RNA sequence: GUAGGAUAGUGGCCUACCAUGGUUUCAACGGGUAACGGGGAAUAAGGGUUCGAUUCCGGAGAGGGAGCCUGAGAAACGGCUACCACAUCCAAGGAAGGCAGCAGGCGCGCAAAUUACCCAAUCCUAAUUCAGGGAGGUAGUGACAAUAAAUAACGAUACAGGGCCCAUUCGGGUCUUGUAAUUGGAAUGAGUACAAUGUAAAUACCUUAACGAGGAACAACUGGAGGGCAAGUCUGGUGCCAGCAGCCGCGGUAAUUCCAGCUCCAGUAGCGUAUAUUAAAGUUGUUGCAGUUAAAAAGCUCGUAGUUGAACUUUGGGUCUGGUUGUCCGGUCGGUUUUUCAACCGGAUCUUUCCUUCUGGCUAACCUGUACUCCUUGUGGGUGCAGGCGAACCAGGACUUUUACUUUGAAAAAAUUAGAGUGUUCAAAGCAGGCGAAAGCUCGAAUAUAUUAGCAUGGAAUAAUGGAAUAGGACGUUUGGUUCUAUUUUGUUGGUUUCUAGGACCAUCGUAAUGAUUAAUAGGGACGGUCGGGGGCAUCAGUAUUCAAUUGUCAGAGGUGAAAUUCUUGGAUUUAUUGAAGACUAACUACUGCGAAAGCAUUUGCCAAGGACGUUUUCAUUAAUCAAGAACGAAAGUUAGGGGAUCGAAGAUGAUCAGAUACCGUCGUAGUCUUAACCAUAAACUAUGCCGACUAGGGAUCGGGUGGUGUUUUUCUUAUGACCCACUCGGCACCUUACGAGAAAUCAAAGUCUUUGGGUUCUGGGGGGAGUAUGGUCGCAAGGCUGAAACUUAAAGGAAUUGACGGAA
RNA sequence: AAUCUGGUCAAACUUGGUCAUUUAGAGGAACUAAAAGUCGUAACAAGGUUUCCGUAGGUGAACCUGCGGAAGGAUCAUUA
């Protein structure tokens, strides 16, 4: 079956950035995979992304800037009690400075820190470093 | 990749963009429903008189002129089938399966297919209760399989 | 590759299980759970055990270097069984003797062998209450026979 | 369950009668614990792992098990009664006992203190200021553990190192450092000791007089001195010894490793050893490991639990309005208040938008306008009450889709832990202290953690769940009804029926945009032409071997590994026609095809099934993988049947070698082959689990399917067929760089992994002992599945590199 | 008050039965260690019959030999 259809987009993205392609085509277009390339936009690791409606499920062209390193998604959505964040933080970025861990919560899918700032926090779902 | 065999293969059919009507292609939805009735009455199963009404006749998909698909019509009407016209399928090859050993004791390969047959039955049965079309405590297996075939 | 190991936020219960059933094959943790030191191990799972020196025996040594490395066949007090102890310096089982007390130690190797000594795991430390080093150098005196 | 009985009371607590339930792979039940539970302890990046007899909280027990008195409270044991086990005292008739209180003894053991002093404190009990208290404190022993630190310091002279006024050679040494049993002045408390302090009394502490330091003491040990790992290629004694050595190892007459001196290192009033245990161990892995070959992918598929599972329903814009720090000056007496500005976090709203809705209480307010004006020429400003904005709160309905997740909160005893304050002289600590006239006054004794479960509230992303598709659906000016229920007045009771206001339930009328998301390059199923050494049953060939028949021809033919044995001649062999039997099914035959694997190649037929494909067909989550269990499953073996040609484990037998029941050789029961039962194992090996996605070129190659005025077939156009070419999807398959990998062979997967998380099953944790012992279980057996430890050992492996070697080329 | 009729709780005892854990134990049959024992030379080089694996049968011991399989093979090779 085709599990975690945002993690397998994540993967595609990951490997077109690897090879050097400056764009990527993804099949199943989500919310959830929509609303992590809008926050990737924001941080500035992204340019145009575009669905195209398949009058059915999706399909999303994203224009990579060769800014990416890594788009990670952690695999169950594990639930976070807000102090647990800086410890995900430290295992997943590089560096106290830089990078971001999107986390789904009640307020919407944000980065850690747009979560800290709300004082929201609730199951991850990647990041981005 | 396929339920049972290792072959992973995509002959599927394609659907059009337009979910509204392929314009020029005319007749009437009353009319094509009607005609779906009568196929049903006469003895088609859903799929084949879809694939009738592709075939001769103007329709492309009912989905589309109808609005409603043909299971659905049929239900409305009150002509769908006490099983599920997969499901009977299923059963159908199943007993042929069984009596093909019954013939032939010595058979091993035939065997498995029936086993994988009836395992498929019984997973098609179960979602079928899940549903909620085919009623609870009930299994379509063997020897009144035959029975509930004919 | 998913990896073996379920991922799934409800998997846990059967990971446990899987962890459970991984820790009989690590050994240490085997015999913490199955007391194999206090079922077999001369001593009782214990760091040492006073024994009756039942007779001085010189062992040969196992390759490479060779020698016969006076050890003491002792029987253990409290349980009864009998072992093979090493005892340490030069001289030191004349210090010993025969038919004396000897309160032995483990040789080092959480049991095994030590090195060149086959079938021997223990130390003699003291014999008849003072300690062997102690009677080498000659610090402290014995209490007479 | 019903009823009783009992109990302080609930209750199968017990009794009677009835029913057949109750728990369980979300591990019931059983077994083990060298298990009392928790607070907590050790370790310490994060996650963890181990320990918790033991100062606090609970629970049990008083040698064992039982029973009970008294009592508010005991199934008490410093109460009793019994029995068992142990034991005392005896004039033998009989009595008394219970340290797992304290002290102490034995006993056991590796392993643990005084038969001391007292109620002064701490608290406790009573008839109770007053007594008692092995609870409790006080010392004693005490290197459990922890904190603080003496084991000379400063001189001078006497011999050497370093700066140097200058270096014709020196040297003063004007300036600073180290060495000498010189010597000299100055302390010191470790010891002792009047005193005074303490104290219940004492000790000891803190405080003091007095004596007490000069290598002879008022003396530091332990381990090590090749590496790991800080430090001896010093000297002798030793000479595979004796010994050290965690491991590596040292020892065999030149030991830097043994045994002594000196030096020297490390730690230091401590340091070693032993066993545990934590770290190190990503060598138990959730974070975070491995499984092509190092240990590791079940031979294969099926499959319930479990674990997981495609996308789709409210998005976006405006309009104000609260903050919160940077800014703009300090507008100010190093601190404060606005504006020019900001990002950031909210709140109200309006956007086709309800945030749960009403029956009523309070309608705060003016949407107001009833008299219109206290009044700068005014819409600056409010005495003011009939219609009425309700969010400003309640106090009651009606009924909530239900979770999980996360928010803040309330609760998670103190000690511990983290942690604020503070001169125990410092600290380990401790809850103290601090300041006056020093006549009284005065700060403290914080805060934070603990996330398991429950409670509370906000949030509505994520993940599930739910609803209207025989609409028995929703509303309501429905209009009928049906069943009510029923209080309020008719004087008050018992009615009956109303008006009526609240249930509930079938009608019919209306209202609305009346109600099904996709139809996953998910899956199933129909359809279509196909494809196949896929399976079963049925026949056909080649035959080929063998025996036999008839047929012919007269010395040997078989066999050989180099060589032999071995057989017939009364033509064996050889030549030619047959027959019987059961085998097998070449050539075809390939980096070819099918099958879940095992496996499957002559014929035709029959019998079903199957992938791929194509499909504007149909259902709508049926899906992915799987411990229980299931289906198959090479060969051999097995039982039981048929055959048996050859080869051919057994066995005969002929050579060879020191020998050789071994090859080689000749023969050749069982089988081999088959049919009916089993068995369930393999280098069942791609030594590569499955599903999914994505990443780099190339040609082919099988099976589908498109397009080519392409070519040929030729029966004139043909139309099939068969190619050519391009693309297309599909399984049994090369080259480079790898930036991806990998220990490397290599790998386009064995990649997208310390930049660690797509979804799952299974397996492995040094080698051996051992696939054994044992028990299970499965079998006719052989064996299978399942599966130890003791004990042992420093390597076992893998990959490659150079060699050496090989009756390899 | 002793005394006493029935209950009830029930220690324990007697003789059996049973599960666990211990523990003597003649003999058996193993495995491990050790440096110099005996008969072979099985494997490693095509190890002098290529190795394995499964399986039967045999043997004095490696082991042999059927059958099927594997190459970790002693071959990624024969075109027409
Ligand atoms: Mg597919
Ligand atoms: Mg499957
Ligand atoms: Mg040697
Ligand atoms: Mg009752
Ligand atoms: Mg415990
Ligand atoms: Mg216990
Ligand atoms: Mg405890
Ligand atoms: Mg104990
Ligand atoms: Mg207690
Ligand atoms: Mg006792
Ligand atoms: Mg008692
Ligand atoms: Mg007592
Ligand atoms: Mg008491
Ligand atoms: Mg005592
Ligand atoms: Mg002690
Ligand atoms: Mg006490
Ligand atoms: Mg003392
Ligand atoms: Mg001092
Ligand atoms: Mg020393
Ligand atoms: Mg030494
Ligand atoms: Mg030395
Ligand atoms: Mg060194
Ligand atoms: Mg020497
Ligand atoms: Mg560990
Ligand atoms: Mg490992
Ligand atoms: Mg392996
Ligand atoms: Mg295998
Ligand atoms: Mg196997
Ligand atoms: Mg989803
Ligand atoms: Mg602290
Ligand atoms: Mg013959
Ligand atoms: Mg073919
Ligand atoms: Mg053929
Ligand atoms: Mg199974
Ligand atoms: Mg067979
Ligand atoms: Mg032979
Ligand atoms: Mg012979
Ligand atoms: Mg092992
Ligand atoms: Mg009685
Ligand atoms: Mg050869
Ligand atoms: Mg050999
Ligand atoms: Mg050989
Ligand atoms: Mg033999």
């Amino acid at each position: 079956t085709r599990t975690s259809v945002l993690a397998d987009a994540l993967n595609a993205i990951n490997n077109a950035e690897k090879t050097g392609k400056r764009q990527v085509l993804i099949r199943p277009s989500s919310k959830v995979i929509i609303k992590f390339l809008q926050v990737m936009q924001k941080h500035g690791y992204i340019g145009e992304f575009e669905y195209i409606d398949d009058h059915r499920s999706g399909k999303i062209v994203v224009q990579l800037n060769g800014r990416l390193n890594k788009c990670g998604v952690i695999s169950p959505r594990f639930n976070v009690k807000i102090a647990d964040v800086e410890k995900w933080t430290a295992n997943l970025l590089p560096a106290r400075q830089f990078g971001y861990v999107i986390l789904t919560t009640s307020a919407g899918i944000m980065d850690h820190e747009e979560a800290h700032r709300k004082h929201v926090s609730g199951k991850i779902l990647g990041f981005v470093y | 990749g396929r339920m049972h065999s290792k072959g992973k293969g995509m002959s599927s059919s394609a659907i059009p963009y337009s979910r509204n009507a392929p314009a020029w292609f005319k007749g009437s939805s009353d009319g094509v429903v009607e005609q779906i009735i009568k196929y049903a009455r006469k003895g088609l199963t859903p799929s084949q008189i879809g694939v009738l009404l592709r075939d001769a006749h103007g329709v492309t998909q009912a989905k589309v002129i109808t609005g409603n698909k043909i299971l659905r019509i049929l239900k409305s009407n009150g002509l769908a089938p006490e099983i599920p016209e997969d499901l009977y399928f299923l059963i159908k090859k199943a007993v042929s399966v069984r009596k093909h050993l019954e013939r032939n004791r010595k058979d091993k390969d035939a065997k498995f297919r029936l086993i994988l047959i009836e395992s498929r039955i019984h997973r098609l049965a179960r979602y079928y209760r899940t549903v909620s079309v085919l009623p609870p405590n009930w299994k379509y297996e063997s020897a009144t399989a035959s029975a509930l075939v004919n | 590759m998913g990896k073996g190991k379920p991922r799934g936020l409800n998997s846990a219960r059967k990971l446990r299980v899987h962890r459970r059933n991984n820790r009989w094959a690590e050994t240490t943790y085997k015999k913490r759970l199955l007391g194999t030191a206090f079922k077999s191990s001369p001593f009782g799972g214990s760091s040492h055990a006073k024994g009756i020196v039942l007779e001085k025996i010189g062992i040969e040594s196992k390759q490479p270097n060779s020698a016969i490395r006076k050890c003491v066949r002792v029987q253990l007090i409290k349980n009864g069984k009998k072992v093979t102890a090493f005892v340490p310096n030069d001289g030191c089982l004349n210090f010993v003797d025969e038919n004396d007390e000897v309160l032995l130690a483990g040789f080092g190797r959480k049991g095994k062998a030590k090195g060149d000594i086959p079938g021997v795991r223990f130390k003699v430390v003291k014999v008849s209450g003072v300690s062997l080093l102690a009677l080498w150098k000659e610090k402290k005196e014995k209490p007479r026979s």
